[PDB]
RNA sequence: CCUGGGCAGGGCGAAGCCAGAGGAAACUCUGGUGGAGGUCCGUAGCGGUCCUGACGUGCAAAUCGGUCGUCCGACCUGGG
RNA sequence: CGGAUCCGUAACUUCGGGAUAAGGAUUGGCUCUAAGGGCUGGCAGCCGACUUAGAACUGGUGCGGACCAGGGGAAUCCGA
RNA sequence: UACCUGGUUGAUCCUGCCAGUAGCAUAUGCUUGUCUCAAAGAUUAAGCCAUGCAUGUCUAAGUACGCACGGCCGGUACAGUGAAACUGCGAAUGGCUCAUUAAAUCAGUUAUGGUUCCUUUGGUCGACUUGGAUAACUGUGGUAAUUCUAGAGCUAAUACAUGCCGACGGGCGCUGACCCCCUUCGCGGGGGGGAUGCGUGCAUUUAUCAGAUCAAAACCAACCCGGGCUUUGGUGACUCUAGAUAACCUCGGGCCGAUCGCACGCCCCCCGUGGCGGCGACGACCCAUUCGAACGUCUGCCCUAUCAACUUUCGAUGGUAGUCGCCGUGCCUACCAUGGUGACCACGGGUGACGGGGAAUCAGGGUUCGAUUCCGGAGAGGGAGCCUGAGAAACGGCUACCACAUC
RNA sequence: UCUCGCCCGAAGCGUUUACUUUGAAAAAAUUAGAGUGUUCAAAGCAGGCCCGAGCCGCCUGGAUACCGCAGCUAGGAAUAAUGGAAUAGGACCGCGGUUCUAUUUUGUUGGUUUUCGGAACUGAGGCCAUGAUUAAGAGGGACGGCCGGGGGCAUUCGUAUUG
């Protein structure tokens, strides 16, 4: 359901299908956006339930510019996660590298479920969503270990 | 700074204007027009510096308002009017019909053409759109916005334009096998047949071209001007086909003299 | 003197940024004008690039579109209920982009009579309103065409809109910015959104 | 010594306990709960610092009015 | 000065304190808004509690409006 | 120029430092004939300034009854030069300096599909001339003066305003009297025409509908022919552009020439009292280009731990909606969640720190400067606010405070 | 793959960084460096041949090299790490069934159904040489004959000194 004041992006609701009286299905008026770029739209945005203004597959957030990748660190921020990008910096004097990283926040779309900490995520440049969020989660690639295992309870 | 810029330094001037270091401090800043400041050539540079018609710039400023020099059919009153690639320059008294084609080194090579070809002009389509009441518009890099062009014009095409009426004719498409001329980058003025395009989703695509005697280079789509149709250029280009051979071959040509 | 600038802010961590600008011109801030429900009164605002902005200090008229049947007529703005962003502006009666306006349901009744004859909202009196209800007599086959419009399409405007037409108020959502374009343009709440906002207004009147 | 009676309300927040976070470990940090004490402001009660006030052949052979110290106690107090 | 609420609190130290340290703001009236529960039916409905926070308006800056009620700081000697 | 030398000892070897050696760029001492270039109040004091200048501008083409000069010159306004004013443009440029500023500014690279844009370049541009107002000008004045101004009279326009004709009404939507054909005794059903009335074009602000990759039949009811028919483009991606549907289009009111000059000819008619007007200047609603601006992505900066936790009631991080803004935004507001950064050095301080392209230094590697002529930023004693303007928080603009400071 | 015209274009295309070789990449000035007798030179971007003045003249230059680090594209697969299949929920090919829809021919429209194109779910079987590199003169652990004035607790002995 919804836990806000209004959630209705673009699609007009009432077709007034009532010619003799029937309930029918209501999941048919759903907005479906193709992001292009050779990247597959997940089926959670097809048969989902969520309504997100800042979703790359539902909202008006266009994906442009650069495409980067990172590893997810935290989930405690609402509908957006913080990733880490480890890289090396070449130094001219000593003639070898050093580890550097810059933690960035990125808008995690709620269609990307099973987004457990440690997975390699693809991010894309968009418009500035908030003060520290500029990228947008695009595709979750790695399962970050064996999902086949199960423990007690 | 506040607002737009208003002057231009000789040191900050682009290299292809052949300006000096001892002559003056300020460079002639071109006025706003169809071409940007890095890919244009002013009338005072074309007259005072290149062809050597007047020694001082005040004489050029006098004659351009005494209505001798005209660009593309109509007379320009500005001494610093921009005139970029593929512009017809004619002055009204003798056979002087100059084409602003690019030299192999990147300069503006002069090219005097007969009047039967000086009447016409090629131009690259910049984009295509639709406008009021469902009519098609075409925007040219020469800042020509023309209505009802044709339905079979791709965005990166080259269309012949008439100067007397402003009518389009003879469109040529971006296809493998057409003779093109590079108008920007490190390989500007390079004339070669389009060999292989490579598309990329990052809004910029690369093109490998080949020309005669076994040479190949690469460029981007923002620096490609189609000039011919299968080793048949619609505009006669001066000093051979416009090929950079080798610096050593240039020295050998200078020794052969 | 209002600055919407972002150079007086903290960093990713929270380090205080040092000030060196002087709150420049391209980062303007103008004070808010709470659009009341009085008569029509709109001032002008100069905008960079020589543009003109229409600041509506108070408004009476509005342009609200019916949802399903695709009709749009004039509207007198009556009352402001359930801003759902700041409840102070409900008491203040300020017209914002996403607010709810009580349409006076009179200018839809003439269109509903003219296209969807045998109308409603007559409180089951069946003796009043000599409107020209039964004067034109519906001579030709356009009577049959109106019969297709009235019984085959069946004109279902089910009981929520029925009760709102009987009460004479129509709950509508604004879709335009009243302080920017000077227009209180919007649409009529229909169906699931209608019952959702009706449930919110009922719960707000309850608790 | 024996046997009985009494001490309005608030402040500080010990031990113990719970939850969250960090650490490899030692353990640490934060938010609560808890109500400890010859503890603090203060009433009744017990004494009497100052005005060296009033009286000063007075109400009184030691009292009165403010200002007072302490008031869970090494506390006050009846009877045997 | 004095009550209460919101900030912020030093030298020194036995680390417990110093501390209600020092130093500021608000306090009236009248309308509202939000939060803090119980009881029935396989989420819906009925009934009361005085608390907190926020907003507008207004009275001659007037709000602990009477009463209730810590002036404070730096030091020395002695007695913990 | 891939380089050393003297000094601890009675004497020798080694670590070690000191002192000589040579550029560099600041000052200073002595001396100085020619000639080509040539930095030059940066270091302390982004301290104070007397005096003189650095921003003005007219074409055949905005407005000329100036009292100024004067064409031959008669009269049916205006020959021409034309001082001064009204109007438009620019004074947001250039020059100067580096005081703040340490992921801030800058440098390399990417996009605005999240915005504006002077001017230029093209498209679009579908009543034989109305109204007040006013300067310069004439006389009259005030004060100690200023780029100070009042009141009396006058006139102008591309300053301000108001506002008409063309142009047949094409075509479409909704009502619409009436009419034709087939069937039924009529009732009734189907198909096809048809004036009045409201609308109508581009933009503004809404809401809705249709909008491309894929070909073979079988049952039931209506109708056309001789078994047989129908359509905008682009991106890698759209809530892009373009159509249709009902209404506002906002008095501080988007546009749809009440403008000027040159060359002067042609045609019909009863007269021109009517047309045919070729070219040029103004921005004028919008669309793109150009000069850019603006916030955005990644990466890159000196020292300090005697700066190890920082930020969050005065947003710290995110979400939901709204306000402002040119738009995307905790830029701001109400509610909700408790987040975000850090030993891979954040946070807190100092810089005698504007960042670079660069400069000096001769194996390579490095070290130290870069205020300085180019680019970008910042400021005009400190610091706040704002009109005009497309562009300013402007200072050779204004307003108020502080420190100076003239009559 | 033959979906769009016995081979190719084209699209599925990259498991992804680190590293190399191209290529675009930027703005000049400055630095190395082409040409040039500025009287040589520091510079400058110039100038040079014919003509007795009479050719109402011709020809050429104003390049290149670096532009680290960061970003983009196309080749390379040695070097260093990363997951593939261990409770099989793996890999290919071929089968049974359920629900749904875009568009074409039945002359067109309206109602019904199938093949077809695909996403979603589900049951069985065949198929793989069906799937785990052996255990470092690396390491942890286990066994057992020892060994050590190693540690802790309790006990026992010895003179001597003092009284
Ligand atoms: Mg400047
Ligand atoms: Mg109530
Ligand atoms: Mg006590
Ligand atoms: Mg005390
Ligand atoms: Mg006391
Ligand atoms: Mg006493
Ligand atoms: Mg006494
Ligand atoms: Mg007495
Ligand atoms: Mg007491
Ligand atoms: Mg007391
Ligand atoms: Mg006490
Ligand atoms: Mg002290
Ligand atoms: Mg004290
Ligand atoms: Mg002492
Ligand atoms: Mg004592
Ligand atoms: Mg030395
Ligand atoms: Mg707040
Ligand atoms: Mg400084
Ligand atoms: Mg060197
Ligand atoms: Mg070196
Ligand atoms: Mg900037
Ligand atoms: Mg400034
Ligand atoms: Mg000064
Ligand atoms: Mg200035």
């Amino acid at each position: 359901t919804e836990r806000a004041y209004q959630k209705q992006p673009t699609i007009f609701q009432n077709k007034k299908r009532v010619l003799l009286g029937e309930t029918g299905k209501e999941k048919l008026p759903r907005y479906y956006k193709n992001i292009g770029l050779g990247f597959k739209t997940p089926k959670e945005a097809i048969e989902g339930t969520y309504i997100d203004k800042k979703c790359p597959f539902t909202g008006n957030v266009s994906i442009r510019g650069r495409i980067l990748s990172g590893v997810v660190t935290k989930m405690k921020m609402q509908r957006t996660i913080v990733i880490r990008r480890d890289y090396l910096h070449y130094i001219r004097k000593y003639n070898r590298f050093e580890k550097r990283h810059k933690n960035m926040s990125v808008h995690l779309s709620p269609c990307f479920r099973d987004v457990q900490i440690g997975d390699i995520v693809t991010v894309g440049e968009c418009r500035p969503l908030s003060k520290t969020v500029r990228f947008n989660v695009l595709k979750v690639t790695k399962a970050a270990g064996t999902k086949k295992q199960f423990q007690k309870f | 700074a506040r607002g737009p810029k208003k002057h231009l330094k000789r040191v900050a001037a682009p290299k292809h204007w052949m300006l000096d270091k001892l002559t003056g401090v300020f460079a002639p800043r071109p006025s706003t027009g169809p071409h940007k400041l890095r890919e244009c050539l002013p009338l005072i540079v074309f007259l005072r510096n290149r062809l050597k018609y007047a020694l001082t710039g005040d004489e050029v400023k006098k004659i351009c308002m005494q209505r001798f020099i005209k660009i593309d059919g109509k007379v320009r009153v500005d001494v610093t009017y921009p005139a970029g690639f593929m512009d017809v320059i004619s002055i009204e008294k003798t056979g002087e019909h100059f084409r602003l084609v690019y030299d192999t080194k990147g300069r503006f090579a002069v090219h005097r053409i007969t009047v039967e070809e000086a009447k016409y002009k090629l131009c690259k389509v910049r984009k295509i759109t639709v406008g009021v009441k469902g009519i098609p518009h075409l925007v040219t890099h020469d800042a020509r916005t023309i209505r009802y062009p044709d339905p079979v014009i791709k965005v990166n095409d080259t269309v012949q334009i008439d100067l007397g009426t402003g009518k389009i004719i003879n469109f040529i498409k971006f296809d493998t096998g057409n003779l093109c001329m590079v108008i920007g980058g490190a390989n500007l003025g390079r004339v070669g047949v389009i060999t292989n395009r490579e598309r990329h989703p990052g809004s910029f695509d690369v093109v490998h071209v080949k020309d005669a005697n076994g040479n190949s280079f690469a460029t981007r789509l923002s620096n490609i001007f189609v000039i011919g149709n299968g080793n048949k250029p619609w505009i006669s280009l001066p000093r051979g086909k416009g090929i950079r051979l080798t610096v050593a071959e240039e020295r050998d040509k200078r020794l052969a003299t | 003197g209002i600055s919407r600038d972002n150079w007086h802010k903290r960093r990713k961590t929270g380090g205080k940024r040092k000030p060196y600008h002087k709150k420049r011109k391209y980062e303007l801030g103008r004070p808010a004008a709470n659009t009341k429900i009085g008569p029509r009164r709109i001032h002008t605002v100069r905008v960079r690039g020589g543009n003109k902005k229409y600041r509506a200090l108070r408004l009476d008229v509005g342009n609200f579109s019916w949802g399903s049947e695709c009709c749009t007529r004039k509207t007198r703005i009556i009352d402001v209920v359930y801003n759902a962003s700041n409840n102070e502006l409900v008491r203040t009666k300020t017209l914002v982009k996403n607010c709810i306006v009580l349409i006076d349901s009179t200018p839809y009744r003439q269109w509903y009579e003219s296209h969807y004859a045998l109308p409603l909202g007559r409180k089951k009196g069946a003796k009043l309103t000599p409107e020209e209800e039964e004067i034109l007599n519906k001579k030709r086959s356009k009577k049959i065409q109106k019969k297709y419009d009235e019984r085959k399409k069946n004109a279902k405007i089910s009981s929520l809109l029925e009760e709102q037409f009987q009460q004479g108020k129509l709950l509508a959502c604004i879709a335009s910015r009243p302080g920017q374009c000077g227009r209180a343009d919007g649409y009529v709440l229909e169906g699931k959104e209608l019952e959702f906002y009706l449930r919110k207004i009922k719960a707000r009147k309850g608790k």
